[PDB]
């Protein structure tokens, strides 16, 4: 889930 | 009851009457020296006061840009509403002026960085953590929708950690008085409620859906519904399923399961009871809500920096012209900002 998350990239600050 | 319906019925006579007659046009760009850019329709900057000498935060809006990106009321929303509101956990507007070019909201500086930055150098926080920056959240999300106030951009990245590690909220871009519903598509990926991605008229019942994603975030380092596109985060947080980290409490679990319910019918917050069926559940159980609203809580860290002006936790960005046309721009849209 964690590792999941990291792998998605989205890890930054998101826009709206 | 009675403590709490006083406060808010005064909380809301308070607001109204500088809701009604705004303030306009408290200061001029002169007045401040720049420092440094803090983020980025526009930008947050560093700016220090020329006589008194305090720091402060501007948000940096080009009028051009928010007539193109359809912001027009929503610039006009954050300002009325940040000259108008007034909460220990808000960010405080100090003033507000527009030029040839750009719109200006000149905020309190908070030095202490976004929660967003913390929680990622940290991973997760522990509940108690997590739940001493939920309590607070509970508490604002009670005072803005008594002011018939919907916030729609709640995310670890619009809360700031200020000297005392309390939680600042900023960036009302998206704020808006609704006594019934709206309809704009507005906000961020990850925090969307379903309704909002079905194109349905809601209401605050948002709120609460994005306060079950934060708290998750929190408690778990990663939002509940994420993939590589936001298309396919769309998909996950409409399908109604949800997954818990083992390290999750139960207690945990069963709040996020009621706040995190696709039907805003059934959403905590949004049944009868209101923000008491949140105030008055188990995983809220050991906060005293008083003493977090008057700050007499220790928090669970103080953010390191070394002064009014330090900008050490906040991050580097290309540092750009204020650009102000000799030519004014766009007078009619923003005549009342
Ligand atoms: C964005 C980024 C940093 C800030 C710091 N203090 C107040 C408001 C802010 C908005």
């Amino acid at each position: 889930t964690y590792a999941d998350f990291i792998a998605s990239g989205r890890t930054g600050r998101r826009n709206a | 009851q009675e403590s709490v319906k006083e406060f808010l019925a005064k909380a809301k006579e308070e607001f109204l009457k500088k809701w009604e007659s705004p303030s306009q046009n408290t200061a001029q760009l002169d007045h401040f020296d720049r420092i440094k850019t803090l983020g980025t329709f526009g930008r947050v900057m560093l700016v220090k006061h020329k006589e008194t000498g305090n720091h402060y935060a501007m948000k940096i809006l080009d009028k051009q840009k928010v007539v193109k990106l359809k912001q027009i009321e929503h610039t006009l929303n954050e300002k009325r509403i940040l000259q108008a509101v007034n909460f220990p956990f808000l960010v405080k507007l100090e003033f507000s002026f527009k030029d040839n070019s750009n719109l200006y909201m000149v905020m309190e500086y908070v030095p202490g960085g976004e929660m967003f930055s913390h929680l990622r150098r940290i991973g997760r926080f522990s509940e108690p953590h997590a739940r001493f920056y939920a309590a607070q959240i509970v508490l604002t999300f009670e005072y803005l929708h008594s002011l018939d106030l919907i916030y729609r951009d709640l995310k670890p990245e619009n809360l700031l950690i200020d000297q005392q590690g309390y939680i600042q909220v900023t960036d009302f871009g998206f704020a808006k008085r609704v006594k019934g519903r709206t309809w704009t598509l507005c906000g961020t990926p990850e925090y969307l409620a379903p309704e909002i991605i079905l194109s349905k008229g809601y209401n605050k019942a948002v709120d609460w859906w994005a306060l079950g994603v934060l708290i998750y975030e929190m408690a778990a380092g990663y939002p509940p519904f994420f993939a590589d596109q936001p298309i396919q985060i769309y998909e996950k947080i409409v399908s109604g399923k949800v997954r818990f980290p083992s390290h999750f409490s139960s207690d945990l679990k069963d709040l996020l399961r009621n706040l995190l319910q696709v039907d805003l019918t059934k959403r905590f917050g949004n049944l009868k009871n209101g923000v008491n069926d949140i105030k008055n559940h188990k995983w809220f159980a050991t906060t005293d809500w008083i003493a977090i609203y008057q700050r007499k809580v220790e928090a669970p860290f103080i953010p390191k920096f070394k002064g009014p002006g330090d900008t050490s936790n906040f991050d580097d960005y290309e540092e750009e012209e204020i650009r102000v046309s000799i030519n004014e721009k766009c007078g009619k849209e923003f005549t009342e900002f």
